[PDB]
């Protein structure tokens, strides 16, 4: 093997000569300590290496060894419910092996448990012709998720032999006869994280995800296979939004990438998700979750690794026919690592110092999200929904990370610090935000609900837009000028804001609202406005209507706390509104 | 010490010179055929970046540069009170007599103090006494009120071998100290580099109000002896009058007034008026407790920075004697703008609004030199500097 | 000469020095510069290539000369000599004693960069710390192991607030008192003397470790000072089992020293000339806080910074807020109104308050009344603003109530005094009294079971 | 001659190296690794380098494995009388599932400036059918007369109504509407399409439809 020689160390960048046999994307063991790095540039025999560990104490003259393999993930039984660092080292095993509470360096650790026994259930008959993505069997990895064993890419042939049994992910479970001879398969495949896993066909993402967050599902919905960004100032609620979606969305698997954020937030997830268990089902959220953690004070270049490790694991489960959500908190930290390396490389800087390829790196990531037909004869469908936080300096969404992200995503949940500072959460600005899936989702909702949902949503937003106009009229000419109809519009708008948009993630019932409950809550809010407008036309006064409806408006304001099993109490409010108003107008 | 540099660049107050590898950062140098006075501020290979404290018109590449081997310093000793100095402590009246001109020439080298003036030194310490920095060996009655105390310099420690009262110049040895290194002769004068704070034993809380006699200040916004006050305001608002009022009437022992990048007539006003303002109790004029540092707006821009450090060092020297000093800096924006000008000529990366990134710490370090202190010396005497600073925001 | 000395200085620019013809030098290695007068200056290797090294000098490069000054590379990073005898002692910014006390023989030397806590080894901070200050305990709850800074401004009483927190803070269990580690970063004598005097008056000095970088000390030393302090803190917490409260001021001076180096290196700037890695660099300090499973001790951080021109969007408060677990914001408007402490709760935040409060930790009404007080105060301030532009007559009858609520909230709830220590029970009771000003039908954040039990 | 020398990609912009004989505003074609074709325009050309904007954007383009072809002419529109009755997208490609246009000629879409001496002054009435316009703000043949509106206002309905009703009293069967939609919503596009189709206005119209969901640099080409 060729041994390189360090010629330069500058933070996360190491340069080494005598590397002519290595190639770009090769992983390396760098210096006497053998810290883990990746070659990102090759010029003659000189490699530029991006080190994924601390480089303090390393200098010129030390050896460098290329492993000849690209940065990759192990994909197989044992991956679900793990917490990995940015290059897929399991953090629990890291602690056990080093016998330390702190992160050392140079530690090489296989990602998965290579000695655990799993029961492989063979589902394909011998003699069957197979190719990439074909399912030969499965492992019941968790109570929630069946881990399908797929023929890897690059393999095609005839199943010579296969049988069910107890195996480790290292045991050959299947012999395929290919044109190039007999080939053995295990339950584990490796995949280089910078290459998107191939698919048969990209599809339009058009099934709305049920996040359970009312403002999102109703007014700014994301589809299964869609891409949304949540940019906002510090404290506005990006991480809570992503945790809510990770907890409650109706996907099969969740991949959460903690990219350059707080250590306690990852601690929180890994401790809370095993305790969030549906009582009837007995299944915890951790049994459908993969966590990637590279905290803000962990090695900065490992922020990039964590993003590609996460999206590749998402693609692997997408390929099995699952719907996956990948949360990246926060993509600004990834962009900062690209900016740091670009400067160490002495490249020409772009706007605010980010490299010129910043936009295309972000585009390449979101190109990997999406709804797909996966490889294989069954032509099954899967999807990756990409939800990304952006953390713009000072909340200025005109900065480059946000603007390049918004050029490629379809959904913008713009968080607003003035809403956060009146404790209006989620702090989504309902005027500036948008979802380019709104029209198709409204038509889908109309069909699946067999109700005119799209017109309720349009009416809700129309009322909110009028409130903005009316508010401007109030400052200019005073509150007194407004007609009774205008005051009613302000009351219904306030009802949408406080009774529907506002949703406390820390309340046991408010934290999640089913599609069915959302329909009923929005109907009674709009029903009050319509019945009240009817009363006004019959000659009642706005103040008379308000005074006569305290009890029923109070039921509206608390319908968010009604249990999912008791939805009839929300829809019964409709009858109460109509009878109370009928009494008021009858005088 | 024979190295001779060669100018390779002249850009206003910035001069670059090659063949300077034997000189030290912050050493003074004589620049060009004219030998204008400058300071080395950066070194790259054999090339020095020099900040010049005089006009550089008519200087070009190929001319010599000679380091003096000494950092920018003040002379501290009898002869300093009632003087008006330029920013690098050249006495302006002597400048006028030596050059025979009403206008400011360049390349003129002048000692700060009169080295031929005869002074009476009154020895007050006895031979055989162990001494260290700050101990007082005697004094000179520089004015009827202000005793100029002769202190052991920083860095000197040992036993007084010989001391004598008599009539001397500031260059004659007045005392011999026996130190571990050997015998050391002391004069009435010590030099100090103006960029280094003079050491103290410790700082104390400045808690005695200064009487300015200005009602709004003494009543609602008072400053203490050893405190610091900023006076920001638009042009014409009255910053200079406030500082003159405090210079005239405050109940301190000495006033150092630094005219930093302002009007020449305002300094003339002070030398005209302070000798005419006589205290009724003592019969001494205000000029007999005042030191003036003048570097006007049209004088060399980098010497605005020199004028600040020259003034604060002189104030620290009298503080060390146990006196309360007020220092007025009119105006610190002109000093900051000097830093911005040089920063741009050096092609530095800018800090806030074009100022160098080290603006904040330069300002902080200056104000930390103000304060109430226990001075060095076995008597542990107390002194103070109260800093009053004009600021002139656009 | 035990260590080889190099006379190969080839560049001296501000705090930066280049040294040629070196070998065996490592990134972040500690260096010493020996000068002819015998002064010793310390520095740090910023990068190494072939036989050249770029170094930053902590004490500055004044007087340095290629012939006179020698450089020696010590073969290890900057470390702090730690020992239990540091308690009750005062050090300078590089960890050297400055109190004229007895010499200290360190138990061991620790790299001041420290190491990252394994996220899965962390214990999530959830122990209510009663600071006795209602605007914090109730609305922006501090828990043990949190990092919760004070965002302030020039001339504002952030030192009084910080000293009051250190004076009054306690968990409600039987734990030992906090050991205090104080880091002074570029601050004035008077600012530092305020803390010294308070620590001596209470006796807290006897359980305190202090690292003093003052405005007269070299600015580049500010970069090591908080790492020195956090290394002592983590040693006392995780090796000795102490509960450590770290107070660090002023972090604006820290970031400005970082920018001085960054600018001299000609790095490409982020916003306002600050280095692109400002966020990451600050995070290597503020993430050194928390609790570890199986270990008894803890590290709680109260950094203090002044917002330049009172602007929270400045990179220094902005990136700090993106890192820390909330912030306590002081405002000049509340301070001129005589509110002590002048905490504006509206932009303030604590991110760890949910699991640290409620039944069994404080009381069952904590979260709901917090949310209701905050909402009512927001509406009340809005009413007050409208009364300023349009007069008192413009307000509606309900908005007149909210404006009066906001006034009493500032004058009686927030404004408690810097020497007032309220129990959490008194704080919660005071909250219900203010909530009683409002119509019960306006209390939408509170469920009826709580209203019926606590509302008067 | 296809170049494999794409250097960098910045938003919709792309840099191409080692080029020769390239002209300002020349049309270019990018052959992507997936085999799709994206057209573009030379914005800047210097030495052996060319800077181009890609109408459909650069997302999904692997520049190392994609090639660029310079076509030797500016971007043009294949014009024909058969465009009447047809709906195109923002780049002039059929959107109505109808046959490809067989052009009579190709025209540089920048057009040329009319010589002021050759201009005729606007004359003669255009009846929009809208009183407030026809009476008080009369539209004249050859004039430019814009509508200034706001979000939420019904300029959509006004545009459709004018397209539907505009006529010249002077002449018969020589009146045509060209409608360009720029960044409009899907529902807005739906509305314009059904209105033109249901009234028969489509049979005297040419439509170029760029939608909000479409790549935004298409909008530069659409009005031209
Ligand atoms: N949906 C919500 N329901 C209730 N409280 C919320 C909600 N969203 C945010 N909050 C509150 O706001 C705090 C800050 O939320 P968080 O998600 O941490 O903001 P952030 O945008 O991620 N800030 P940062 O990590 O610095 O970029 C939380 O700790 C809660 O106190
Ligand atoms: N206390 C005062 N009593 C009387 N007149 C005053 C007083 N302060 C200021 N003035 C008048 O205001 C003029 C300007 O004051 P001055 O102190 O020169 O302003 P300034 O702030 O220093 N402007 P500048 O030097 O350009 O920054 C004086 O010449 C007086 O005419
Ligand atoms: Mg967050
Ligand atoms: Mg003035």
């Amino acid at each position: 093997m060729q041994i390189g020689k360090i010629i330069k160390v500058s933070g996360p960048l190491v340069m080494a000569e005598n590397m002519s046999e290595a190639s770009i994307q090769d992983m390396c063991l760098v210096g006497d300590l053998g810290v883990i790095g990746e070659i990102i540039e090759m010029r003659q025999d000189v490699a530029s290496i991006q080190v994924y560990e601390e480089t303090s104490g390393i200098g010129p003259g030390e050896p460098v060894r290329s492993t000849g393999e690209a940065l990759s993930v192990e994909l197989g039984p044992g991956i679900i419910s793990q917490m990995f660092d940015g290059i897929q080292r399991p953090l629990d095993t890291f602690m056990e092996v080093t016998q330390s509470n702190f992160l050392g360096r140079g530690v090489q650790l296989p990602a998965l448990d290579h000695e655990k026994q799993w029961w492989f259930e063979a589902t394909i008959e011998e003699g069957t012709e197979v190719s990439a993505g074909d399912i030969i069997g499965y492992v019941d990895e968790t109570k929630i998720i069946q881990h399908k064993i797929m023929v890897p890419n690059g393999i095609k042939g005839t199943v010579q032999k296969i049988e069910s049994g107890s195996f480790t992910i290292d045991d050959p479970i299947c012999v395929i006869e290919t044109e190039q001879g007999l080939k053995e398969l295990t339950m584990m495949q490796k995949w280089p994280v910078r290459r998107g896993r191939p698919i048969k066909q990209k599809l339009n993402p058009d099934v709305p995800m049920i996040t359970g967050q009312r403002v999102i599902d109703t007014f700014f919905p994301v589809t299964k296979g869609g891409a949304a960004a949540v940019p906002g100032p510090f404290g506005a609620g990006k991480t809570v939004v992503q945790h809510q979606i990770a907890k409650w969305s109706d996907v099969d698997l969740v991949v959460y990438v903690g990219c350059g954020e707080r250590g306690n937030e990852m601690t929180d997830v890994v401790n809370e998700f095993p305790e969030l268990i549906d009582p009837n089902t007995g299944e915890s959220l951790m049994e459908r979750t993969v966590l990637i953690a590279n905290t803000s004070n962990m090695p900065v270049a490992a922020r990039e690794a964590s993003i590609y490790t996460g999206i590749t694991i998402a693609e692997y489960f997408r390929d099995m026919g699952y719907d996956v959500a990948i949360m990246a908190d926060s993509t600004s930290r990834w962009a900062e690592a690209l900016r740091e390396m670009s400067g160490r490389l002495e490249e020409m800087p772009g706007d605010e110092g980010y490299p010129a390829y910043l936009g295309s790196r972000l585009a390449e990531y979101y190109e990997r999200s999406g709804r797909v037909i996966a490889l294989g004869s069954d032509q099954r469908e899967g999807s990756i929904t990409a939800i990304s936080a952006v953390s713009p300096s000072g909340g200025d969404i005109s900065e480059p990370v946000t603007q390049n992200t918004l050029r490629v995503v379809k959904v913008f949940w713009g968080l607003d610090s003035s809403l956060a500072q009146k404790r209006h959460f989620p702090s989504i600005n309902w005027i500036q935000s948008y979802s380019l899936y709104s029209t198709e989702v409204g038509r889908y909702m109309d069909q699946i609900l067999q109700q005119d949902w799209s017109d309720m949503v349009t009416e809700g937003m129309r009322i909110l837009q009028e409130e903005e106009q009316l508010n401007e009229i109030v400052r200019l000419v005073g509150i007194d000028s407004l007609s009774d109809n205008d005051r009613l519009t302000l009351e219904v708008a306030k009802s949408i804001r406080e009774d529907y948009l506002q949703q406390n993630a820390f309340d046991d019932v408010d934290t999640f609202t089913s599609r069915e409950k959302q329909f009923n809550m929005l109907k009674v809010i709009l029903t009050f406005g319509k019945e009240a407008r009817k009363a006004l036309s019959l000659g009642a006064y706005f103040n008379e209507i308000m005074e006569g409806t305290v009890a029923v408006r109070e039921r509206i304001s608390r319908s968010k706390y009604i249990p999912e099993e008791e939805l009839a109490k929300i829809s019964s409010i409709n009858e109460e509104i109509k009878e109370t108003i009928q009494l008021i107008v009858s005088e | 010490g024979m190295q001779i540099g060669k100018i390779i660049k002249v850009s206003g107050p910035l001069v670059m010179a090659e063949n300077m590898s034997e000189a030290s950062i912050q050493d003074m140098c004589l620049v060009g055929d004219l030998g204008v006075i400058g300071e080395i501020i950066e070194m790259r290979q054999d090339v020095a970046s020099i900040q010049v404290y005089e006009e550089t018109s008519g200087i070009g590449p190929g001319e010599p540069v000679r380091s003096t081997g000494e950092a920018l310093s003040v002379e501290l000793g009898p002869g300093i009170i009632s003087q008006m100095f330029d920013g690098i402590q050249r006495p302006l009246d002597t400048f006028m007599e030596v050059t025979q001109s009403n206008f400011l020439g360049r390349g003129v080298q002048l000692p700060a103090l009169d080295h031929e003036k005869q002074w009476w030194f009154e020895a007050t310490i006895e031979e055989g006494t162990e001494v260290s920095a700050g101990d007082i060996i005697g004094y000179v009655d520089e004015t009827k009120i202000i005793q100029h105390k002769i202190m052991v310099p920083n860095g000197i420690k040992g036993t007084v071998q010989k001391i004598e009262s008599g009539s001397f110049t500031i260059d004659d040895p007045i005392c011999v100290i026996e130190t571990e290194q050997g015998l050391k002769e002391l004069t009435m004068m010590q030099k100090w580099p103006v960029r280094r704070g003079r050491p103290i034993k410790q700082k104390l809380n400045p808690d005695v109000p200064m009487i300015t006699g200005q009602r709004v200040i003494d009543t609602f916004f008072p400053v203490t002896k050893g405190g610091a006050a900023a006076v920001p305001g638009p042009f014409g608002a009255g910053k200079t009058v406030v500082q003159h009022q405090i210079a005239k009437w405050s109940d301190v022992d000495l006033v150092v007034y630094v005219g930093c990048g302002e009007r020449g007539n305002e300094m003339t006003d002070v030398v005209n008026e302070f000798p005419e303002l006589i205290d009724p109790n003592t019969g001494e004029s205000l000029m007999e407790r005042t030191v003036l540092i003048a570097n006007t707006s049209n004088m060399p821009v980098a010497a605005r920075e020199a004028s600040i450090y020259t003034g604060i060092t002189i104030a620290e020297y009298f503080r060390d004697m146990g006196y309360d000093v007020a220092i007025m800096a009119d105006s610190t924006s002109r000093w900051a703008e000097a830093l911005r000008e040089m920063s741009g000529r050096l092609e530095e990366m800018p800090g806030d609004e074009g100022y160098p990134a080290y603006l904040g710490s330069r300002l902080a370090e200056y104000y930390e030199r103000s304060g109430r202190v226990i001075a060095l010396g076995s008597d542990q005497r107390e002194g103070s500097i109260t800093a009053i600073s004009a600021v002139s925001p656009s | 000469g035990m260590i080889k000395e190099y006379r190969t200085i080839k560049e001296v620019v501000g705090p930066l020095m280049a040294v040629e013809k070196v070998s065996g030098v490592k990134y972040e290695e500690l260096i010493e510069v020996r000068m002819q007068n015998g002064e010793i200056r310390r520095g740090q290797v910023l990068e190494v290539q072939e036989d050249k090294a770029m170094v930053q000098i902590f004490e500055g490069t004044s007087g340095i000369n290629y012939k006179n000054s020698s450089v020696r590379f010590l073969g290890h990073p900057l470390q702090l000599g730690v020992s239990e005898d540091m308690i009750g002692r005062v050090f300078d910014g590089l960890g050297r004693p400055k109190d004229n006390g007895p010499e200290i023989l360190p138990e061991k030397y620790l790299d001041i960069n420290g190491e990252v806590i394994n996220p899965i080894a962390r214990d999530y901070p959830d122990e209510f710390i009663q600071t006795g200050i209602s605007a914090i305990d109730h609305l922006n709850t501090l828990v043990r192991g949190q990092k919760l800074p004070v965002f302030s401004g020039s001339g504002l009483p952030h030192k009084e607030l910080a000293a009051q927190i250190a004076r009054q803070a306690t968990v409600l269990d039987s734990s030992d008192d906090f050991a205090v580690v104080f880091a002074a970063i570029g601050i004035t004598f008077e600012e530092a003397e305020f803390f010294m005097e308070d620590f001596r008056q209470t006796g807290a000095i006897d359980r305190s470790v202090m690292f003093m970088n003052l405005a007269n000390d070299p600015a580049i030393e500010r970069i090591a000072t908080p790492r020195m302090a956090l290394t002592a803190a983590e040693y006392l917490a995780y090796e000795k089992g102490m509960h450590v409260l770290v107070i660090m001021t002023d972090m604006t001076n820290y970031a400005e020293a970082l920018r001085e180096i960054s600018a001299a290196r000609r790095e490409v700037p982020g916003r306002r000339g600050y280095p692109g890695y400002l966020y990451t660099n600050l995070a290597t300090l503020f993430e050194r806080a928390g609790r570890i499973r199986g270990l008894k001790g803890s590290v709680t951080q109260i950094p203090i910074l002044t917002m330049p021109e009172d602007d929270k969007t400045h990179p220094i408060p902005d990136l700090t807020g993106y890192i820390t677990e909330g912030q306590i914001i002081l405002t000049r408007e509340l301070y001129k109104s005589g509110i002590q402490p002048p905490i504006d709760v509206l932009p303030s935040l604590s991110r760890l308050k949910d699991k640290g409060t409620g039944a069994g930790k404080t009381r069952e009404d904590h979260a709901a009344t917090m949310n209701q007080l905050f909402a009512a105060y927001a509406q009340g301030k809005q009413a007050k603003e409208l009364a300023v532009v349009l007069g008192e007559s413009a307000l509606s009858d309900i908005d007149k109530i909210y404006a009066k609520f906001a006034e009493r909230f500032e004058n009686e709830y927030v404004n408690q005094g810097f020497y007032t220590n309220r129990t959490i029970t008194e704080t919660l009771d005071l909250g219900w009294e203010l909530l009683a000003m409002l119509p019960r039908t306006e209390l939408k954040r509170i469920k009826d079971d709580l209203l019926d039990k606590y509302l008067p």
